[PDB]
């Protein structure tokens, strides 16, 4: 029933390991079915081969600009940008996976991967799936970021798509 | 629309050029005739919402008719959200999806949701409630067609009961009444509004007579 | 109608447009011939009373036989009632209850009744029944129509 | 004296006249009190004069009998 | 009615026919004047809903306030049923069950379960809210009957004060107003209405104006 | 007035000139206005009844309505010592005697009573009470200073709806009658006086008239 | 209106008399503009309902446009009380109850309850929705202060571009509809209406052209 991705994930070329996440389609069906969308790349374009290019200890990692590759662009399956869906689901631990977006109803294809509890962004974050295995590969990319975001090597997304 | 597939697994299936051209034709030749909703009923059997809006969208003229029917499914929407609201209670243990009077009038329902939607175990009977709803909309807009009203339906001098029968009993099935009303009208205004040459020979036959012994009676 | 898949069950299978096309343009065009009651048993063969029914709707024009052919039904499900008890009650799981006249009809019930009972061991075929009335009925309106 | 369907209103014949006589011949008529709630809103507003024909029309269909009334009243 | 035997048992007794002629000729006699309601009230004395539709189906003509007032009896009540549940299931013996509104009308229950509603202890008083219901009926009824209003009554210049003060308090009378809005208009609209002369002797008459001054003020 | 110190005692503070002069300007440019009320009521917020013998006796002129208040304060001064007895007596330290009629009215006493009376536990106010007999005079003022009633209000030929509803308004604001009853004019005599164009206009638009559909319906 | 001390808290503090004589003097020299809103909403930011039914029933004249935002904010007030409904049980230790419909608009409630309203832990903002009330009827009121509709507008032979530009906008900004039909009006209804000459400059641009260079172009 809730569709499961996973991002195989890549410091310089060399792999570092898979994350899978679930998504919750039953709480936040158009949030989630852009995420698994994006991940398949079935709608032309999509996550595979871009990075995460702002990456926080003990924040988060933010990832997704397919387009400008640096945090200003990216674009969802219904157009560049749509509502936030709902806030039923709370950034309640590490693991939580939520959309970034640029304040209210401006959501694209950019989402975080918290690292930690980040109960401030609570009501302006749509949250919509929650790492499944792979949180240590999550951990590990920290140390390749910084307090103000710049990473120090390249991470992609080597590969992802859908398992379940 | 979805249908069996070889074996027992239903995928979806697009809606065919030839039924779209065979629905265009016969709004064109038949304009809204009483028989159109059981030839629209048969033509979408078990069609998704998206087909069902092809084929009212591929429609051409009559566009006032169309926004009446529009406004009517909006209405029943509406009236379908206020007797299906969510009222807390304990959370399933099974989730599945939920069809809003939006998701189920196909306007912001993506195919792949109403795919699951009819496909899931239970099923939800989204196509069937569109399908009510798009069948109360055209019974609306053929019992507004109708051109004059039944209590005019009026016998000439020379006549036949034939047509005058004929001529009758379509404008009754047009008309909007509950059966029991057209149980009292087809015994107090069909031998009423007769030609008086027949008109007493149907008297002669008797008040409950049925219509096949009228009809041998004035033949000819 | 029930198409019975090669090697497999009977799956049900709506009717398709050309049927019901066919069976629209021989009663505008050959208005009601004594051939058109073959032509009719020969198009709707293994039809559920819901087919039957929507192929008697479809037809546009010609009401007073069609009211004449709708009484007919109805004397014969008032028949069959009279002369067929009609139990009541619990039922048991797996096998479905007796068929009314106006059920037998199906003026009264779903697809889902129809597919049971044809589909029931031992088989109660009720379009072979609904089947004879509309041909009864069809045969007083060309007997009339001559 | 008269059917219920051969009811109509005169060109100057007031409204109260002609709803009384209506009412007087469907009460003498013989019916089921169903049948009459639709031949109430199918016949009064119908056989009425043209113009408040239109009067009543304007008020709705489901308008009540002091309405109808009170609308076309003098 | 219900006539209480002396020393004993109340024992229902059938509507007399002088009652009921008294009543149908009243009718006849005098249409729908602003005093039928008070005299309707006294023939209809501890009567049952059975007694009071009888005394209502007695009186020929006037079909449209018949329906009219039959169409108040239903709004009361559907009001009633609205604002006041209806059990069911098994009853108690010797408690009678809940009356409901359409029982209370009379149109649904005999004559034994209204002598039980009006016996029960503690009593129901489905004859005085029926009766109640009726005289909404009546009076609705009767200003509809009203032939002008009472806002557009002035006296005529040889038209006495006598006279147009009967007008006046008959209009009032029949007027639908509340009672202390009915208070103001017969303080201010009497004496602003009237005729120059006797307007000018009012005003100087001031304050306090009541009707017998006011009249032995206007004399000659 | 009696400013509250912010976090402290409600101490008493000496009426500024600019209220003073804005009342005697109100008072001299605008004569006797509905409005004057609540601009008097708004100026005077929380003051002694020195400070509003003061803003009284400031006023220059019109001595007629004058002394018809002061009338009405002692009528109502009169009434607040009949129905309220008067202790007399040695009075135990810490607590006020209490307060007379014409003591509540503050012609015979000092500024220190009234202090204390206002700040007593539980709080007696003086000054909403003399505050409430200064608006009880000043609406007889204003209704004796309406130039025309009414019930004699009638639309010009030419004079739009807007200054007609614009005059009702504001003699209706003038009016004495109870709310009530000025409910029941506004609802009826507006419609019941405008000029016969617009009057069948708004018969059009039938019941439940409302003062923006009107004027949306009169436009032109 | 409440205002903030050195501590920062806050506190209830009297009208101060030069806001109602700048509210009034406005209301009356200005009439009713779309320029009264800011004013109004800039004069009594921090109101109480107390003092915002103060600066409404000081406005003399105009008695229709008031009572339109008194129906206005009566409507309002209704679907509050039915949009959210009172829950029952025990309440907390740390909350207690809160206010009606009725009394957003501070009719039947003292100012010491508004003062606690606003000042509660967390505070309810009661200023500032019967604010958002009143500035909706005051749109609704300028709405039908607009003296034409907003497709009547072509421009004369001889007036030039810039006063019609200038009527276009003001009947614009009175208009209201919406935000989106306003930016299709002004690309649409602005270039479709104007002199042949000047009109005919304007589509020498095309539709891309701004409103500078679109009237610098009619310009000389």
């Amino acid at each position: 029933v809730n569709p499961t991705v996973f991002f195989d994930i890549a410091v310089d070329g060399e792999p570092l390991g898979r994350v899978s996440f679930e998504l919750f389609a039953d709480k936040v069906p158009k949030t989630a079915e852009n995420f698994r969308a994006l991940s398949t790349g079935e709608k032309g374009f999509g996550y595979k081969g871009s990075c995460f290019h702002r990456i926080i200890p003990g924040f988060m990692c933010q990832g997704g600009d397919f387009t400008r590759h640096n945090g200003t662009g990216g674009k969802s399956i219904y157009g560049e940008k749509f509502e936030d869906e709902n806030f039923i689901l709370k950034h309640t631990g590490p693991g939580i996976l939520s959309m970034a977006n640029a304040g209210p109803n401006t959501n694209g294809s950019q989402f975080f991967i918290c690292t930690a509890k980040t109960e401030w962004l609570d009501g302006k974050h749509v949250v919509f799936g929650k790492v499944k295995e792979g949180m240590n590969i999550v951990e590990a990319m920290e140390r390749f970021g910084s307090r103000n975001g710049k990473t120090s090597k390249k991470i992609t997304i080597a590969d992802c798509g859908q398992l379940e | 629309p979805i249908v069996q597939n070889i074996q027992g697994q239903m995928v979806h299936q697009a809606i065919s050029p030839r039924t779209l051209n065979a629905w265009v034709k016969v709004v064109e030749e038949k304009a809204f005739s009483p028989e159109v909703i059981p030839m629209f009923s048969a033509l979408s059997e078990g069609a998704t919402p998206q087909d069902l809006n092809t084929m009212l969208n591929t429609v051409g003229g009559h566009q006032a008719a169309m926004q009446m029917l529009k406004e009517t499914i909006n209405e029943e929407a509406a009236e379908w959200d206020r007797v299906h609201p969510v009222h807390a209670g304990p959370i399933a243990p099974g989730q599945m999806r939920e069809p809003r009077g939006s998701d189920i009038a196909g306007t912001t329902s993506t195919l792949q949701e109403q795919i699951g939607w009819m496909t899931n175990n239970p099923p939800i009977p989204v196509g069937e409630i569109y399908k009510r709803w798009i069948i109360l909309g055209l019974n609306k807009i053929v019992r507004m067609y109708s051109p004059t009203s039944i209590l005019d339906i009026r016998q000439g001098p020379k006549e036949p009961f034939r047509d005058y029968v004929d001529r009758f009993y379509k404008t009754l099935r047009a008309e909007q009444a509950s059966q029991e009303v057209k149980n009292w009208m087809t015994e107090t205004l069909l031998v009423q509004n007769a030609n008086p040459d027949c008109k007493t020979i149907l008297k002669a036959l008797g008040p409950a007579a049925t219509l096949e012994e009228m009809m041998t009676a004035c033949q000819g």
